[PDB]
């Protein structure tokens, strides 16, 4: 098909997804979960590995890397090491709210996807990583994960299928970047969260040194579904590549801020419109939308008028679906605030390992706020770009990449506007 | 059917400062054995 | 031999073992890649990022220091890309790098300023303030303006791994990330005075030594320690018939790259 | 501001009183066990955690307890310590305010909610006040987002509200009430406000679209 959206609650995975049901196991096994889980495991990690890689599954973490491609380097004879699958529920990029809701609402979703994805990596156990603020979501899941162990679906002999399998939650402690995949396993180990260069990979030296797994909580919490309704189920939504369901985060300038689950490669208008609200004040009031939560670029409204939310779709419009958190900003806004806060953010959260992001992020954040006032000449506007791209493929991790372009995205798209506040600014002292 | 308009995820609202610790404490008897590099630690 | 694999570092073809990194296959050819992090005694650490080099037909500079090599790979350690991406991050280290060369010990015998002429730009910029940070006090031997320091954590490594001494380490996150001890702690290591000469920076320097000397005056006369019986080798730097200091002299079945506090 | 070097007070010294409790003793040895043994060093950050639950701040007394029972070296606490914003290594309030003013917040009039908390505590962000029964700081993203503007209040998040709703939750913690988590617009987390527009209908049940051979 070539329109997408509309889609069906019988489609839906996250049922509970505004947890107005049970959201315990008598709750969840009603909803269909942990439903013929014996039957998955014991037909192997090729044949789940199988229904991953026909779904065409991407990471939701968002780096959009083919789920069943990379839980694939898994699938290897053991070296006596064991074996470990990290569950990332760090979910601290700005305008991202997904996973939250996945904890508290659909906690046996996340455990059985825990036990799925184990099984076909063939890992031991599962750590779950989330962070520290969300309190009690790691209540919830905790009960959850007594409930199962109680009900014989995790631990020794999971599910009956003569198949060992924990799952274990560590709790962080404040800090954006233990959510990038290494920075999480150093977090997990005891240290600060610094991400590791690769090579190694995780598959092959992971937390504790040993091959590991890191993956999106929705990455792990849909998977017990694509392999019960089939990964041809799953393809039959989205654009070829682009497969799926996804869950979106409207927040900012719109009538009714909202979490929802739609489907991929639906227009961006349409999403905004049906379930949103729309733009607060009207279409023709949105200056601008930040697509894929804050380390995206925004795209003006000319864009975002025939724009799909899918991973090329957005790739070819100069910006990325990213953890799919729409953040709206009407022409009421203060466009270059609004992007100065979020250097400020990274300027924040960068760990300081590498030196270009290190010096780099906190030498945008300073020319940023400079900026705002309009307190630079125009020559700085190139002199910014330059530094970005400096910063930008020169990194340890993606957080670096993540701070350069909010602010190519800027400079993109609205020049003009701080080139009008530099001219402002000058005739308002001189 | 489920009611489905009230809101089901109260009972946080009664979990306290070691509500996670002692759930934690709980799991411990369905753990299966940790597995052993062969040394006590890297030796700080 | 059989496990032998050809590189090339600028199409000319270098045999090299498994694991050998691109910073090594540089070095068989002789060309020495700009590096401030890395240290061959000391584990890889990969955060200077000074050592970016550019691989044929890739779209990623690599940090040569941590990449291992592949068959194949043809290094282009003078591409635009390579050199492009040495000015940025040369650029970087200089933006809070405090302006203390004429008060600074290692001015004259130093690697920020020498790769700074070698392979960064001749400008700055930078229109901002910098970041200024407090001094600690690690006991009589090393002096401490932590200003200059480039978060290098070489003396980190060292102290862990040459010396076992786990009481250094950062502090803090971001451009306020800190090197020290945390607490008020001295650094006595009977090995403790290396810190000098693998801090790139005159962030660590050494307190008998201070202000007595500028490198290029110094006459080198090369020499062995009798402290005790390793038989460690120096050099002995002097200026106008006076000893300045003592500096060890790599020799690899002996103190290799080290001396002791008393040799020193 | 909020420094990260330690120097010694009266109040926070290597000799500031602090144990583990016996209850939090045998919370320890669960929390060790969650891991391969030999490395046990992961337990750094839960076991750092709970010392501050049990004190509510971190002296150098309780970083250097958490090194010696796990057998790290004191600085590779330390590290951890300073590292992650959530350890308090100086004292807080009974109640300890973070409000969000990442910009998705900020759309939504964070400035507004930030501002209420300072003239009706008669602090400035980063402060405590008086009595010691509130601090005030801002924070990054709390991934509360769709429920702006939002504030924690130790574990609590308390969300969509406005500047009458926070100077409720502070008449209320002021009386030694709990004011209830959640958001205070009238929707009960995050649902689109006047409706669903999804999920109206019933759940499938066990076994729906199942594929054939499974
Ligand atoms: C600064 C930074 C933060 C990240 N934060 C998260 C996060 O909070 N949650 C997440 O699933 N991925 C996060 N990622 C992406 C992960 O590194 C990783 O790609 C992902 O968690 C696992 O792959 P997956 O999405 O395919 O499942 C982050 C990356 C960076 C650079
Ligand atoms: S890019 Fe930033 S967050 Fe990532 S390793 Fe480098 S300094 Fe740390
Ligand atoms: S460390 Fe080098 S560049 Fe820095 S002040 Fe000293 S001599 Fe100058
Ligand atoms: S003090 Fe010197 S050796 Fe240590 S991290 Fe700083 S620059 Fe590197
Ligand atoms: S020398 Fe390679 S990154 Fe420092
Ligand atoms: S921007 Fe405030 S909770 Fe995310
Ligand atoms: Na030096």
């Amino acid at each position: 098909k070539t329109s997408f959206g509309s889609l069906k609650d019988e489609d839906r995975i996250f049922t509970n997804l505004y947890g107005r049901h049970d959201w315990r196991l008598k709750g969840a096994l009603r909803r269909g979960d942990w439903y013929k889980t014996k039957e998955i495991l014991l037909k192997g990690p090729d044949w789940i590995l199988g229904e991953m890689k026909t779904s065409g599954l991407r990471g939701r973490g968002g780096a959009g890397f083919p789920t069943g491609l990379k839980w694939s380097f898994m699938n290897k004879p053991s070296d006596g090491r064991p074996k470990y699958l990290v569950v990332n529920a760090d979910e601290g990029e700005p305008g991202t709210c997904k996973d939250r809701e996945i904890m508290r609402h659909d906690p046996h979703k996340l455990v059985e996807g825990c036990l799925v994805g184990g099984r076909a990596m063939g890992a031991r156990a599962a750590y779950i990583y989330i962070r520290g603020e969300f309190y009690n979501e790691a209540s919830n899941l905790q009960v959850a994960i007594r409930e199962a162990y109680e009900a014989g679906l995790i631990g020794k002999n999971a599910c009956g299928s003569d198949y060992d399998f924990d799952v274990f939650v560590v709790r962080g402690a404040g800090a954006y970047i233990c959510g990038e995949e290494t920075a999480l396993i150093e977090s997990i180990e005891g240290k600060q969260g610094k991400p590791r260069l690769k090579p190694p990979f995780p598959a092959d030296v992971g937390v504790f040194g040993c091959p590991t797994t890191v993956a999106n909580v929705e990455t792990v919490a849909v998977s017990p579904t694509i392999c019960r309704r089939g990964g041809t189920w799953f393809a039959g939504f989205g654009r070829e590549r682009n497969s799926g369901t996804k869950l979106f985060n409207i927040s900012g300038h719109v009538n009714h801020p909202c979490t929802v689950e739609e489907e991929m490669s639906v227009p961006l208008k349409e999403l905004i419109e049906k379930h949103a609200g729309g733009v607060t004040g009207g279409w023709d009031n949105l200056l601008a939308v930040i697509p894929g939560g804050s380390s995206t670029p925004l795209i003006p409204k000319s864009v975002c008028e025939t724009v799909l939310m899918d991973f090329d779709a957005l790739v070819q419009a100069q910006t990325g679906l990213g953890t799919a958190a729409v953040i709206v900003m009407d022409r009421s806004t203060d466009i270059v605030k609004a992007i100065a806060r979020l250097i400020e953010f990274y300027k924040h959260e960068s760990c300081g390992q590498c030196t270009p992001c290190r010096e780099g992020v906190d030498w945008m954040n300073k020319v940023m706020a400079r900026f705002v006032k309009g307190d630079a000449r125009p020559a700085e506007i190139d002199s910014l770009w330059e530094i970005s791209k400096q910063i930008e493929g020169h990194t340890i991790c993606a957080l670096g990449d993540g701070a350069a372009w909010p602010v190519q995205g800027l400079i993109r798209h609205f020049r003009p506007e701080l080139e009008d506040r530099m001219q402002r600014f000058a005739q308002q002292h001189r | 059917p489920t009611d489905t308009t009230t809101y089901k995820n109260l009972q946080h609202h009664d979990y306290n400062t070691y509500t996670f610790l002692d759930l934690n404490l709980d799991l411990s008897k369905f753990r299966l054995p940790q597995p052993s590099s062969g040394r006590e630690s890297p030796r700080h | 031999a059989s496990n032998l694999i050809e590189v090339f570092v600028d199409g000319q073809s270098v045999m090299v073992e498994p694991g050998t990194t691109v910073l090594q296959a540089c070095e068989k050819v002789g060309m020495q890649i700009p590096r401030f992090c890395y240290h061959e005694r000391l584990s890889v650490a990969g955060n200077c990022r000074m050592c970016l080099v550019e691989i044929e037909k890739a779209p990623k500079v690599v940090a040569a220091c941590a990449m291992p090599v592949m068959k194949g790979w043809n290094i282009l350690t003078n591409s635009e890309k390579s050199k492009k991406a040495r000015e940025g991050v040369m650029e970087f280290l200089l933006a809070n790098h405090p302006l203390d060369c004429p008060i600074c010990d290692q001015g004259g015998e130093c690697d920020l300023q020498d790769q700074s002429m070698m392979f960064g730009s001749d400008r700055s910029r930078f229109l901002e303030g910098k970041r200024a940070v407090e001094d600690k006090n690690i006991g009589p031997l090393v002096k401490t303006i932590m200003t200059r320091c480039i978060q290098c954590t070489r003396c980190i490594r060292f102290a862990s791994e040459i010396a076992g001494v786990d009481d250094l380490g950062t502090t803090g996150r971001g451009n306020d990330m800190q090197v020290g001890t945390y607490i008020e702690k001295m650094f006595m290591s009977e090995l403790s005075g290396n810190v000098i000469d693998i801090c790139p920076v005159g962030a660590l320097t050494s307190k008998p030594y201070a202000f007595t000397a500028r490198p290029w005056e110094t006459r080198k006369t090369e020499s062995i320690d009798v402290m005790d019986a390793v038989g460690s080798n120096i050099v002995v730097s002097t200026r106008t018939g006076e000893v300045m200091r003592i500096l060890p002299r790599m020799h690899e079945d002996i103190n290799e790259e080290w001396i002791s506090d008393k040799t020193r | 501001g909020a420094l990260f070097v330690h120097r010694d007070t009266p109040e926070n010294n290597p000799d500031t009183p602090f144990d583990f409790t016996p209850e939090n003793y045998k919370r320890i040895e669960a929390i060790v066990k969650n891991y391969p043994e030999g490395h046990q060093a992961a337990a750094v950050l839960p076991v750092l955690d709970l010392a501050q639950r049990q004190n509510g701040w971190l002296p150098i007394s309780a970083m250097n307890k958490v090194a010696e029972v796990l057998q790290v070296p004191p600085m590779r606490v330390y590290e951890v310590a300073t590292f992650y914003t959530m350890y308090n290594r100086k004292p807080v309030g009974k109640y300890h305010i973070q409000v969000c003013t990442t910009t998705p917040c900020m759309l939504r009039d964070s400035d507004s909610i930030l501002e209420t908390l300072q003239r009706k505590l008669g602090i400035k962000v980063g402060e405590t006040t008086p009595d010691k029964l509130f601090t005030l700081i801002e924070v990054e993203c709390l991934g509360a987002c769709v429920n702006a503007p939002m504030v924690q209040i130790n574990d609590n998040y308390y969300e969509d509200l406005t500047p009458k709703d926070i100077e409720e939750i502070i008449d209320e913690l002021k009386a030694g009430k709990v004011p209830k988590p959640g958001p205070r617009s009238g929707r009960f987390c995050c649902e689109p406000a006047g409706g669903l527009t999804s999920l109206t209908e019933p759940p499938k049940g066990p076994g729906f679209g199942v594929q054939a051979g499974l």
